[PDB]
């Protein structure tokens, strides 16, 4: 498995749709309305803002904590490798009762549950859930109630080494002598040994 | 009138408003877009920081931004979250003009009553797809 964002935060809107669907608006398809934050498509359209309640996910960075390099194998003559990664992520909820869905939210999040469902989708699991604050924001007219938080993720990735190479035969030369630099060796063993 | 209609230019309208989010949460804009000829004037806007053929110095290179202002008596739309359409396109000098602003004269008088847009150039980057 490779380690993307985009399937990240599509895995996490997909099991949002049935975690916390209830809760949310709807559109014009009976869908839930969760999205990704900053939607835009063909390089130069742009989304409109769905009808609230809604949530958006947005995926913050990527780091690597826990050293540089996991494991190092063979699985089949191409080499490969093995690193760990953590990836915070923020979930907003903008409507009325923002912080009430977002409480539920939390609450599911830590369940024996869900967290299966998660897996099943990204391949990644929950480590760490944030506060959430309680924020409001003027816009125009009317303020509007909002609610972030963070889940950190965290995912093991594995890549292909396509200019890797294995010895599968050696071949080793030795020399014994009484003196050190005894210009004509006493004796010489040669040997050589194939994987067959 | 005759000044109203000095300039002549293309027009794409996305006629469907069908616009909606897939099951993945991506966007995916009205499929059906329909080209059309238009009349109108095109000048330059003259305001404030307002930047027309500007040339813009960037550690990444240079850009170029440009915007103006367009009188024409056809009813063109911004976009409009409320009423769920998208904006329309405005072909200059073959580049894409994105109408961001909208000033409604109509119905005010017989013989002068108009529409003004400010088009901004559109900015140049790289395309993909994510229709379901």
């Amino acid at each position: 498995m490779q380690l993307e964002t985009a399937e990240l935060e599509k895995g996490l809107v997909r099991t949002l749709v049935d975690v916390i669907g209830h809760r949310l608006a709807r559109d014009k398809n009976n869908r839930p309305n969760v999205i990704r934050a900053y939607p835009s498509d063909n390089s130069n359209d742009k989304g409109l803002k769905p009808d609230q309640p809604f949530i958006t996910v947005y995926c913050q960075d990527a780091a690597t904590p826990y050293g540089w390099v996991l494991d190092k194998f063979v699985e089949d003559d191409v080499v490969c490798y093995r690193i760990a990664f953590q990836i915070p992520v923020l979930i907003t909820v903008n409507g009325k009762g923002a912080h009430s869905i977002m409480l539920e939210l939390k609450q599911r999040l830590e369940m024996s549950s869900v967290r299966d469902l998660i897996l099943e989708e990204t391949g990644a699991t929950v480590l760490d859930t944030g506060a959430i604050p309680n924020d409001y924001t003027y816009l125009n007219t009317d303020f509007e109630n909002s609610a972030p938080l963070v889940v950190t993720l965290v995912k093991n990735s594995v890549l292909k080494d396509e200019r890797g190479s294995i010895i599968e035969r050696v071949i080793v030369d030795g020399e014994l002598v009484y003196e050190e630099g005894q210009e004509p060796p006493e004796y010489t063993i040669h040997l050589d040994v194939d994987s067959k | 009138m005759r000044l109203l209609n000095r300039h002549s230019f293309v027009v794409k309208r996305k006629v469907s408003e069908d616009g909606y989010y897939n099951d993945d949460g991506d966007w995916v804009a009205s499929q059906d877009i329909v080209e059309v000829n238009c009349k109108g004037n095109i000048q330059p806007y003259i305001k404030g920081s307002v930047k027309n053929g500007t040339q813009i110095a960037l550690p990444e290179g240079i850009r170029l931004t440009d915007t103006r202002i367009l009188y024409t008596t056809y009813k063109l739309r911004t976009s409009d979250d409320v009423e769920w359409n998208e904006s329309d396109i405005v072909m200059i000098d073959g580049h894409e003009y994105e109408v961001f602003m909208t000033m409604d004269w109509s119905q005010q008088l017989a013989h002068t009553s108009h529409y003004e847009y400010i088009i901004i150039r559109r900015d140049k980057m790289n395309a993909v797809r994510n229709s379901r």
